């Protein structure tokens, strides 16, 4: 692993 | 548009942003709860002005966002977010923008919105949601 | 309609589903991963009969879901789930059901979906999912 | 608390 | 629930606390 | 010894081990919650006989482990967990085993023992816990 | 990046 | 001894503590990763002096603490933390202190520290550890 906390992200909405 | 992100937090105070209720969503800035302290997220502002400034207000930790949810659609060529709405378990802040689009929704039945990332341009392109327990 | 909640688990393996293409989602079952093992979970069954079965066939853990839409909107008074649509990393699944209403949909940028939970009465009323890393 | 492992849940999407 | 996340945290080592 | 790995569940309902007041822990099985349900975890048993059982039924769900220390040590010239001790939020469980070697513990201020794994020859030769909140 | 759902693990305490 | 938290972050870029080689650890103080950017935790300082500085630098992102280990034992009628080990994927760092007393240690198979609360007073009273994948 890499020494960066995670977490859960949702999206994106809008343009692509 | 700018890609901004910033990152993951302890949760949300206050919400400053600006619209124009005939085109989309403009500026957004949000403090940030840091362990007990604010913090001042960095203000992520539109290429060009004219928007209506808005602050939300949240009675940290008591009052929390419950939901999120909006409209994209076209401005010109380009697909942005054109109107956004904030749902706590206390108050309804919105919708601020056109409310005309294709709508989209997010409840939370358990966890914690703790950071924004996205891009802006003239207007908010896109934008995502960091979530928690 | 009768609510149901899978909980929470490892991951996903299938989904199984029907649907009518006049009306709405109808029946619901999972396979999730357990720790490595497979894991049946309930079949989540409609009041009545006359849908379309459909198998999405995952190939766990390499594929996932990252997202999830479809349509909500009112059939015979009620207001309930009329169509799917699952998108992993090598492919998309669906639509299923009828596209018409107002449109939702679930994008995931970090995560993975690893549990249902809602209400199937003639239809599929309602759902929620559970997101883990 | 409780002994109930705990996970973020979106929705719900439908009726409400 | 409140509006403040929350986290795993293990111990405290050392002088007893409960 | 035979490495196992129950991976994670929802939480821990009752705990099964066996010990000898001049060696180790031999046996060590663990009943987990998998969703408000009961989950039996496979036996993880000693390669030999001659141990005392041990049955540690908790007060699922108000009743949780906080803390686990043990003692581990050379027997027979094998590196092993000697000695057990399960304290939760209303009783202790043990010492279970001999408190000679060198000690370990570890208190939880926040989140839950979800999970278990390790290896058991003759007896527990190691083993580790999964967390979460 | 993998769709295993993981869990923070501590340890192992006992023979290395 | 004066109790402080820190809280949780994203991460660990450096840390520095101060002991003494006849009685334990003094002083302590933490730069955290806050979402890219380094944040300078407040400086938690023992209420005597005489400590030996220690500055521990990793090499973030790619290097992270793995185990912690140390001793805790009575220092002048008190219980606290005499000595800490911190070892990472690339290094060990210590032990700074006496290794006398009580030892404890947390290995970590899966997952990071990512930040400390605790207590000061003459020395390290007591100290936890925020864990987050
Ligand atoms: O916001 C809509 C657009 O604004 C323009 O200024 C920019 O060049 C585009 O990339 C897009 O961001
Ligand atoms: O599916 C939509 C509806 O189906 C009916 O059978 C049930 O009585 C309602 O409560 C609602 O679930
Ligand atoms: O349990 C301690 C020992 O037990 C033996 O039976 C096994 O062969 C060893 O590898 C070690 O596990
Ligand atoms: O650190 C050891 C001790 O130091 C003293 O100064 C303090 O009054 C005690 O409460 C304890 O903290």
């Amino acid at each position: 692993q890499s020494g960066i906390s995670q977490t859960v992200i949702v999206g994106p909405w809008g343009a692509k | 548009g700018k890609a901004f992100d910033d990152g993951a937090f302890t949760g949300i105070r206050e919400i400053n942003l600006s619209y124009n209720k005939e085109t989309a969503i403009g500026d957004f800035q949000v403090v940030y709860d840091l362990n007990g302290s604010p913090y001042v997220g960095q203000n992520h502002v539109s290429f060009i002005t004219g928007f209506t400034p808005v602050k939300i207000s949240l009675d940290f930790p008591s009052e929390y966002i419950m939901e999120v949810s909006g409209y994209t659609g076209n401005v010109s060529g380009y697909v942005v977010v054109r109107s956004l709405t904030f749902k706590t378990n206390k108050k309804t802040y919105g919708p601020y923008g056109v409310t005309s689009g294709t709508p989209f929704n997010l409840p939370i039945e358990n966890g914690l919105i703790v950071g924004f990332k996205g891009s802006i341009g003239y207007w908010l392109d896109y934008f995502s949601m960091y979530l928690s327990l």
